[PDB]
């Protein structure tokens, strides 16, 4: 992550702002439509559209992402409370964080285009890599 | 396998789409992202920067024939092994392509369909043509089974 | 496939192979190296720790059950789709066992080759092993591909 | 990775000594037999059982390993020279990377049985991924 990088990441995510709850809504359900493996992981919750919880996820999961844009050097510590869930108990399989990534650049694609460039995409998709790591760097 | 309302919103989306620069911008998009497939495309000169990867009038030229060859693809949806055939051989006798960069590439395209069309690119829009450059990427890795 | 003095290797080595212990380690080693592989195994009790897994006995008689059917693959070669073709409607819609895995525990069984052979298992043997893996993880991923 | 991850490493790598070059020779041997592609990072190669050169390499590729266990914290900073190399100039794709770690594997359950235990198996697969994302973080 190089420190023009950084700087990209944050304009991008600088026109998200008060939008970010319902890009990660979006990403989450573009994920559960065009990738059904993904639902598995959520059969307590009502994955129709428009649902409140996939609306409410979604802020978690872009607010997660907010606080790695914010904490750009050594993330292992700000999303070690996270790396639990997923990887100790839920044990999500690494692909799905592949597949959200993809899922989160098509939203953002979408919603911000003069703010999507090739820079940009390579920088997020970068960066989504790295939180996707940081995510699965402890397994038991 | 495509249902009629996803293969009527395939090919509904795609006559929208601009042949001459989509593909350009897919494989462009492609070489900065995953900057490794820039080895199969020494021969296309400057993709330093990326500006010069994306005005590159090869990286454009050649984009367009990838494209020509989705656009086969979602002609034939029932014979992608068939369409595929020769560009298999192709990738997986003569150019050593990992089969992995073929899924990244149709991931990309998906990207740039997201960009070109916006609100347009639907997420069961997405999930229809999820479909399509995944039956591509396997019917091009066919050689290597 | 491969030449059949890699196919008489193969079914030479596979002679010395018990049915067994080395399918509970494969399965078993597939859960401890990649323990997102666990959540398929819920119904199996305790794997918290590596020796939890190694020394459960639903593990050890799974794991019999794997190598037992890659003994029913390696007697039919020529064919890997109509061997498997009880096995790969069985793991993908039903199961959602990511084909990614289906690579891993190939990978897996080839280092228990390894662990249990040592100078044995010389380089052009595992290349012929490689082979059949790959067969056998691209025939269990047969729908929805 | 994990502190139980990093000391199963050490045991490994401590109990692997001097001929670490056949170690790292095999497995690259291993490689061009089990996956053809892997041979065009070798124009100019005539690498069959016994060649002068892959033993050479084979050290190459064992000392960087070993640099990498003494510094498992600043592992992006210590192998910082490799990364440019297998980006920027030859631009190895990361896959290939995953087709040499396995065959590294192969050859410690080969030699080292009483050491190849699942637990020491699942830190080394872990180790050797964490050095592969090192070597390829560098291309942008
Ligand atoms: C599913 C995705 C892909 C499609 C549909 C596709 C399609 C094509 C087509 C139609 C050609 C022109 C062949 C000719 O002129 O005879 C081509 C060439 C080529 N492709 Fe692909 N390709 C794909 C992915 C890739 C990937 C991922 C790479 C590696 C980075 C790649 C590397 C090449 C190269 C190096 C050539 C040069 C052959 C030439 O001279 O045209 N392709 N591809
Ligand atoms: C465990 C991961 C790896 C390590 C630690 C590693 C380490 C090294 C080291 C220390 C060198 C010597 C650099 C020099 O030339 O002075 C080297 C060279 C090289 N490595 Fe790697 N390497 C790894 C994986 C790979 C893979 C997967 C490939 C490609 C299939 C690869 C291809 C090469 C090539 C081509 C060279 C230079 C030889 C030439 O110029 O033709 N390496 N590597
Ligand atoms: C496919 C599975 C899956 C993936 C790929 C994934 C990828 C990600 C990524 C990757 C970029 C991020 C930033 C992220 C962020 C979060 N996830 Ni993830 N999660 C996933 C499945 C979940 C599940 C399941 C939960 C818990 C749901 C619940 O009921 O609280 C979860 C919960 C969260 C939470 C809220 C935990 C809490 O209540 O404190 C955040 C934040 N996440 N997840
Ligand atoms: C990580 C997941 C996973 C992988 C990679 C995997 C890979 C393999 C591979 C080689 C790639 C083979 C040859 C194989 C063979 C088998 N598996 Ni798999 N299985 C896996 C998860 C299962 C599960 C889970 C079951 C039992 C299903 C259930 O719900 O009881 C299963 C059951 C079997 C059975 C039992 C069939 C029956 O019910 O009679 C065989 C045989 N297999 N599995």
């Amino acid at each position: 992550l190089s420190p023009a990088d950084k700087t990209n990441v944050k304009a991008a995510w600088g026109k998200v702002g008060a939008h970010a709850g319902e890009y990660g809504a979006e990403a989450l359900e573009r994920m559960f439509l065009s990738f059904p493996t993904t639902k598995t992981y959520f059969p307590h919750f009502d994955l129709s559209h428009g649902s409140a919880q996939v609306k409410g996820h979604g802020k978690k999961v872009a607010d997660a992402l907010t606080n790695a844009v914010a904490h750009v050097d050594d993330m292992p510590n700000a999303l070690s409370a996270l790396s639990d869930l997923h990887a100790h108990k839920l044990r999500v399989d690494p692909v799905n964080f592949k597949l959200l990534s993809h899922c989160l650049l098509v939203t953002l694609a979408a919603h911000l285009p003069a703010e999507f460039t090739p820079a940009v995409h390579a920088s997020l998709d970068k960066f989504l890599a790295s939180v996707s790591t940081v995510l699965t760097s402890k397994y038991r | 396998h495509l249902t009629p309302e996803e293969k009527s919103a395939v090919t509904a989306l795609w006559g929208k789409v601009n042949v001459d620069e989509v593909g350009g911008e897919a494989l462009g998009r492609l070489l900065v992202v995953y900057p490794w497939t820039q080895r199969f495309f020494e021969s296309f000169g400057d993709l330093s920067t990326p500006d010069a990867v994306m005005g590159n009038p090869k990286v454009k030229a050649h984009g367009k024939k990838v494209l020509g060859a989705f656009s086969d693809g979602l002609a034939h949806l029932d014979n992608l092994k068939g369409t595929f055939a020769t560009l298999s051989e192709l990738h997986c006798d003569k150019l050593h392509v990992d089969p992995e960069n073929f899924r990244l590439l149709g991931n990309v395209l998906v990207c740039v369909l997201a960009h070109h069309f916006g609100k347009e690119f639907t997420p069961p829009v997405q999930a229809a043509y999820q479909k399509v450059v995944a039956g591509v990427a396997n019917a091009l890795a066919h050689k290597y089974h």
